[PDB]
């Protein structure tokens, strides 16, 4: 795949998200260069997304997919699988590789 | 440059505020010079 | 050509071009401003505008192949090109014709200044000129900025390029967010 | 065709009607007789500092100096212009009462003419560049009220601005006011005729549109005698020929060609009445306003 | 390399070009162009709104244009919509519009304007949080999404600890200036007036540290020595007040 | 709303002095962002 | 509600008794009758008085305020009756519609603080659509008027007058709606009609755009009216005599860049204008009589609005035009473009110009009432109208024979193009024409009319009413 996982806290290994399922992740996302561009603990909200409904970018549902219930990991997304060519104007410049550290707070 | 500025017409409308349409009246005397215009009497018109 | 007595005509015709100053009372303040509109307005019917356009012209192409002196007359031309168009809607629309020429002359170190001043009159003054800046001119302003330095003038005149008294232009505003945020 | 009453209809349209009905009847009348009523005295109430009501003033004389080419519709200079005006328009006898009047009458409108007021009439009529508005209407109308009477003390200052200014353009104004001005005419009262004969009921615009604007007509010719009031020589001759201004207007031919355009019109109207019997409603009516007219212009 | 914000208080070369930032950030995001606004939110996020807000030793200028552009970004599109419809009153006809009644009780003494129920037909706005990890724009729904509880709150508290320190023997006004301390407090109370977010506690807060004694059931701003600008302000508020007893008014007419 | 900063190792009193406050890079500079302390947060080593 | 009115008003004095208590109240909270303030209002009057007492205020907008606040205070039941003047009571069954009809109707006015481009074009072009399908905007026609609608298009129009002609296209077919609904939005919209002529030459060349042009809505605002059509002045119609006349002697630019054939003259929106000067003279089946003394004289007094058939120097005749049309209309040459959506074709063009115009005069002609009383007026424009055009060409007009759809021997209905032929519609005005003036009087000629012009189309409709040709258009 397109992403790399890097771990930083373990989860309990044995729970992984399924189909039909809510990924209550609480992310930070910055550019590669250390330019942070986004982050849900900044808002106290975490982020929901259902897997396998194509509702985030490739990399960042890949990534949860692997991921564990309760697991803090670094994502590595690289412009084939987050935008690319064209990014968020005025945020994510074109051919961005973005990193993702990622905790997969809940799976409800 | 253009030959045309040597021309003179009575154009109308917008010219009555330029300042191409300003002419002044020199007679042909160096002493009293400033005084009045008398009828008939000779004098220059300069384009300004 | 006599340098002396083309510097003293500048200055003398940019002193001539004087805005009264702010403390003055409103009845003379007005009488004034009307006076210095009918001297521009005089003056740009006469073609002054496209002469001072041309000695520009002529003046960059003999630097391109006394320096001080020249430099002097060049800046003390775009200081009277500004007093001839500032505050005057009429000289600013004339102007609007010209946002390439004046763009391009951006770049150069010398004139970016005068070329900025200028430029801000002409987008405080003329309203239609905001509709005729396409995305190189707004790139060209944003590599002044990065190339000159962190000048808060041209973002002064960023943001009159966004908003054109009280409507907004949606294209300048998206170029200049695609433009000069994501770096 | 009793088939629809007022019981028989959702209360959302019934309301609406009841609204219609509140604001036609019950307020409009309300509205007249209180506005701005306890506001003059208290802004002409005292506490080198100017007064809340002379810095009004300044605030709209300033914006009547500063240049530009049409007078743009202000709300707030229409209501304070309209205030002053019924300030100074407070509201056989004896020697002593009919004096009294007169001294209350002078005081009124010193209130207002030492603060700035004549300027500012002088500076709005010059701005209108031509043009009837509202301003214009309460600029008159505050005219008339701060000369009622002949008031040589005003008259004497709006001579004394509009010499030594130099102001051409108060009378270009006036000038164009006075041609702007509207007669009878019997083109629109025919088609109103035709519109009453079908069945159609005849709005106040269009009964309007006979005399259209007399009103303004002699408030701008009330304001043009009582700058003359009283035989006051040098605005008789200023109003002829302005000497020193750039450019000259004659008021009194204006006000004879206006004349003789009302006369036409009046014995158009009069010759479309000569073959009928008697006058019907309308045609009094519009006999009335313009004999009214022609009244003030005499 | 990073210094401290605060360090701009001697930096003015420094301080003048953020300054002019501000400004252009809070002009790209004017007059409703919410994908710059969504743009701006991963520049300038809510953590650093609220901390600039608060902060009291942050410099007049900058304090104004964070003040600005927190309003542009993801208040002044609500309140500008507020605005254009606010000259008309759509009434539903319910119980609830027959409940309105011109005064509160039997004493007949006016209420606190702006305190009530509010029968009035007024489109809500939509807003929508600011990720930037969803892709397609059907995510994004006008301005970015701000708390709105914590904002008001800290609104009337950051107002209500500004006029407990407006004495004139006071030598360090937050933002070196009474203009630069209030001026922007009273834009954001403003505009979240207009907006509708206060309840009537908060409004009733509000009146209180504008006139006490005339709202009761300190001094007050109005009879503090204040500049200009903070009589603008208000002035504005006035306005809105004003603006209230004439809806209540016509609520109450309709209901009659 | 930051993860937390903890790192654990040497330095060296020649040169490694840091103030609180801002620095390099992004501030928060701790033991390891400079080239005269050497640490160790769990996952990375850190110099310079 | 006129409790003036005593006996004459049917309302019991137990319920007046409540309207008069709460019109009292009422008065008493608008504040309509050295104190502490204990109201908004006196609050407001005494801290701007004090602040404009204390020192004088340096700033402009300050002091604008100040005072418009102050004066606003003493005008509580001014701006009362102007806020009832825009108050509405709906139903709560359409609550939902009208909070998305106001949701469009917001989305639209900030626009009007933007630049128009392509994006905000596809905007205001859908908020007008989901307004227009909107059941709320022709159930409450009050409620359009209230809110306001019409003003905000024509803003937006007067913006974009041309870049931008989809904008115009919708602005003008939502306000030609909003003429539709109500008699009130057409007497609303008839105050711009000056402005909807002033630019009334805006996409007339274009056939597709026919209803969705400012031209159209002008005649939205005057049709089937007849009080707003007493109400046009001189010189709204003289606006349009003046386009048609000038579309009387230049070919149209846009046909030319297309590649028409330079005819010499634009006979495509001189019918519009005179469709326009149609709709203003004829009122619900009857003509009214000022607009058409007025409308004939504009006419002659120039006659290229006429066209070059009916000038008088070397005019050919009303015959001689229909004629050359029908023969242009033969061949594709003439009419159609250069080799090199709804084609315009030249003859057709003619021929539709020339009925329309013999529709107007005809339509213009003096009532018989109106004759017979003497009035000179009426005499002096049907005699103008009978030189214009004299019997014979109307009668030639209308013997003018139709080609008609005929069943092929195959089987097949072969169909004439109804867009490039002469068609039926085409002798429906001469015979209107030729009725109101030139009354049939004389049997020899009405039976000379009816032997030649009437009897052969009565045969070719009989004759299409076979099975398969009756359905044909
Ligand atoms: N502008 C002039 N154009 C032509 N002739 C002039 C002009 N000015 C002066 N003269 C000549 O001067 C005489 C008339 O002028 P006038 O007698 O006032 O001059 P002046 O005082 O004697 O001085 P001068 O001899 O220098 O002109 C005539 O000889 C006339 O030809
Ligand atoms: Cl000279």
């Amino acid at each position: 795949a397109g992403v790399e996982i890097e771990t930083i806290s373990p989860g309990d290994g044995r729970t992984f998200p399924k189909k039909g399922q809510t990924c209550v992740v609480h992310y930070t996302g910055m550019l590669q260069n250390g330019k942070k561009f986004d982050s849900s603990r900044d808002r106290n909200k975490p982020f929901k997304f259902r897997i396998g409904k194509q509702e985030v970018i490739k990399g960042f549902e890949e990534g949860a997919a692997q991921m564990s219930l309760g697991q803090r990991a670094k994502l590595t997304c690289t412009p084939d699988v987050a935008y690319g060519a064209t990014g968020h104007p005025g945020v994510i410049p074109p051919n961005a590789t973005l990193i993702f550290d990622v905790e997969l707070l809940n799976l409800e | 440059n253009d030959a045309q500025h040597r021309r003179i017409f009575y154009e109308a409308g917008g010219a009555g505020t330029r300042a191409r349409s300003l002419w002044r009246v020199e007679p042909l005397r160096i002493s009293w010079s400033g005084s009045n215009i008398r009828w008939g009497q000779a004098f220059r018109l300069r384009h300004i | 050509l006599p340098i002396q007595e083309v510097l003293q005509t500048l200055q003398d015709l940019i002193a001539y071009f004087q805005p009264p100053e702010e403390e003055m009372q409103h009845e003379d303040k007005q009488n004034k401003l009307r006076s210095l509109k009918n001297r521009q307005n005089l003056f740009k019917e006469e073609g002054m505008l496209a002469l001072v356009l041309n000695c520009i012209d002529r003046l960059n192409i003999y630097n391109s192949v006394s320096g001080m002196a020249w430099k002097e007359i060049l800046n003390l031309l775009y200081k009277l090109l500004a007093a001839l168009i500032r505050g005057n809607r009429n000289n600013c629309a004339q102007f609007s014709n010209n946002l390439d020429w004046l763009i391009s002359k951006l770049d150069r170190l010398e004139s970016s200044s005068g070329i900025l001043e200028v430029l801000h009159c002409i987008l405080i003054e003329s309203p239609e000129a905001l509709n005729l800046i396409a995305e190189g001119h707004i790139k060209s302003i944003i590599s002044l900025l990065d190339k000159h330095g962190r000048n808060h003038k041209v973002l002064d005149v960023l943001c009159s390029l966004c908003l054109c008294n009280g409507v907004a232009v949606r294209a300048n505003q998206n170029l200049i967010c695609d433009n000069l945020l994501p770096r | 065709f009793r088939m629809a009453p007022l019981y028989n209809l959702p209360r959302h349209k019934i309301n609406n009607f009841f609204l219609s009905t509140f604001q036609r009847v019950w307020l409009e009348k309300v509205n007249e007789k209180t506005q701005y009523d306890r506001l003059i005295p208290i802004l002409m109430k005292s506490p080198k500092q100017p007064d809340p009501l002379h810095q009004i003033i300044l605030h709209f004389s300033r914006n009547a100096l500063t240049e530009r080419s049409k007078l743009e519709d202000d709300p707030l200079y229409t209501s304070y212009s309209s205030m002053m005006a019924k300030s100074c328009q407070s509201g056989e006898k004896t020697f002593e009462e009919k004096e009294m009047e007169k001294q209350k009458t002078l005081y009124q409108q010193a209130r207002l003419h030492e603060r700035g007021a004549a300027e500012m009439v002088l500076q709005m009529i010059s701005a209108s560049k031509g043009e009837m508005s509202p301003m214009v209407v309460e600029t008159l109308k505050l005219g008339i009220a701060i000369l009622n009477g002949g008031n040589a003390g005003v008259q004497q200052k709006m001579l004394d601005y509009l010499k030594e200014k130099k102001d051409a353009g108060f009378f270009q104004s006036l000038s164009g006011l006075m041609q702007s001005c509207s007669v009878l005419d019997l083109n629109a009262f025919e088609r109103q005729n035709k519109a009453e004969g079908l069945g159609m009921v005849t709005e106040e615009g269009t009964r309007e549109k006979v005399l259209q604007n007399d009103e303004f007509t002699r408030d701008l010719f009330r304001f043009l005698q009582l700058l003359c009031e009283g035989h006051n020589s040098d605005f008789q001759n200023f109003l002829r020929t302005q000497m020193g201004n750039t450019t000259t207007i004659n008021v009194i031919i204006s006000t004879v060609d206006y004349l003789l355009r009302l006369q036409e019109s009046i014995s158009d109207f009069y010759w479309y009445y000569s073959g009928k019997d008697i006058i019907d409603e309308s045609g009094q009516h519009n006999f009335s306003k313009a004999l009214a007219v022609t009244k003030q212009i005499f | 390399r990073c210094v401290d914000i605060l360090e701009l208080c001697e930096q003015e070369d420094l301080m003048q070009f953020h300054y002019h930032t501000l400004r252009l950030y809070s002009a790209v995001c004017a007059l409703g162009n919410s994908r710059v606004a969504y743009a701006l939110c991963g520049h300038v996020d809510l953590s650093q709104l609220f901390y600039a807000i608060d902060n009291k030793y942050l410099p007049g200028l900058l304090r104004s244009g964070f003040y600005d552009l927190l309003i542009s970004i993801h208040l002044a599109n609500a309140k500008e919509r507020k605005l254009m419809m606010k000259n008309e009153y759509i009434i539903p006809i319910t119980s609830a519009t027959r409940k309105i009644r011109l005064y509160p009780d039997e004493s007949k003494r006016h209420g606190l304007p702006g305190v009530g129920l509010r029968t009035c037909l007024k489109p809500g706005f939509r807003f929508s949080t600011p990720c930037f990890v969803v892709t397609g724009e059907e995510h994004q729904k006008q301005s970015p999404e701000i708390p709105l509880e914590i904002l008001k709150t800290k609104a009337l508290s950051m107002l209500t600890e500004a006029v407990q320190h407006s004495g004139a023997h006071i030598r360090d006004p937050v933002g070196g200036s009474v203009e630069f301390q209030f001026v922007p407090v009273l834009k954001l109370i403003g505009t979240l007036l207009v907006m509708g977010v206060f309840d009537d506690d908060d409004i009733r807060q509000i009146l209180l540290l504008i006139d006490p004694s005339v709202f009761g059931e300190v001094k007050g701003l109005l009879q503090t020595r204040l500049p200009e600008s903070v009589k603008l302000q208000m002035c504005e508020l006035l306005s809105y007040l004003c603006d209230c007893e004439l809806q209540h008014r016509v609520e109450a007419i309709v209901a009659f | 709303a930051e993860p937390t900063h903890l790192r654990v190792g040497w330095a060296s009193s020649s040169g490694y002095a840091p103030y609180p406050g801002g620095g390099e890079g992004w501030g928060g500079n701790g033991v390891g962002d400079d080239l005269y302390s050497y640490g160790f947060d769990g996952l990375h080593l850190w110099s310079g | 509600l006129n409790f003036q009115l005593g006996e004459n008003c049917p309302c019991p004095e137990e319920i007046r008794e409540e309207l008069y208590d709460f019109h009292e109240d009422l008065l008493i909270h608008c504040g309509v009758p050295e104190r502490c303030p204990t109201t908004l209002k006196e609050l407001i009057s005494q801290t701007m008085i004090r602040w404009a007492q204390e020192d004088q205020i340096q700033d402009a907008e300050l002091v604008r305020m100040m005072f418009s606040l102050l004066q606003r205070q003493y005008d509580s039941i001014g701006e009362l009756l102007q806020a009832l003047r825009k108050t509405y009571t709906i139903s709560q069954a359409s609550v939902s519609d009208t909070i998305n009809l106001l949701a469009a109707l917001g989305q639209i006015r900030c626009l009007l603080s933007v630049r128009m481009g392509k994006e905000e074009e596809l905007l205001m072009i859908n908020g007008l659509g989901d307004i227009m399908n909107n059941k709320v905007f022709y159930q409450h026609p009050n409620l359009m008027r209230v809110l306001g609608m019409h003003e905000t298009v024509m803003e937006v129009m007067v913006d974009v007058l041309i870049a931008f002609p989809k904008m115009v296209a919708s602005c003008c077919r939502f306000l030609c709606y909003f003429c539709r609904i109500s008699r009130q939005n057409q007497k609303a919209m008839f105050e711009h009609l000056s402005y909807l002529l002033e630019n009334s030459s805006v996409g007339l060349a274009s056939p597709s755009m026919r209803g969705s042009t400012p031209l159209d809505v002008a005649a939205s605002s005057v049709m089937d009216n007849n009080e707003l059509a007493l109400g046009l002045e001189e010189p709204d119609l003289e606006k349009v005599v003046t386009y048609l006349a000038g579309c009387g002697l230049q070919s149209c630019p846009m046909l030319l860049a297309k590649g028409y054939p330079d005819v010499g003259w634009n006979p495509i929106e001189g019918e519009r204008y005179l469709s326009f000067l149609r709709f203003a003279v004829f009122v619900n089946s009857e003509s009214v009589e000022e607009n058409a003394s007025v409308v004939v004289k504009l006419l002659i007094r120039r006659p290229e609005c006429f066209g070059p058939a009916l000038r008088g120097e070397g005019g050919n005749g009303l015959l001689a035009a229909m004629q050359g049309a029908i023969k242009i209309s033969e061949n594709p040459a003439l009419d159609l473009p250069s080799q090199g959506e709804e084609i315009v074709h030249m003859g057709n063009a003619i021929m539709s110009f020339y009925s329309a115009l013999i529709d107007l005069l005809g339509r213009c002609a003096p009532e018989m009432h109106l004759i017979q009383t003497g009035k000179g007026e009426a005499i002096r424009i049907r005699s103008i109208l009978r030189s214009l055009v004299p019997t014979e060409d109307l009668v030639g007009i209308i013997s003018i024979p139709l080609k008609l759809p005929s069943l092929n021997k195959d089987g097949s209905i072969s169909e004439p193009d109804m867009a490039a032929n002469f068609c039926p519609d085409h002798k429906a005005p001469m015979v209107l024409f030729l009725d109101r003036v030139y009354g049939i009087k004389d049997q020899t000629f009405l039976l000379h009319l009816l032997e030649v012009g009437f009897l052969p189309d009565l045969r070719a409709s009989a004759s299409l009413d076979t099975v398969s040709l009756s359905t044909t258009e």
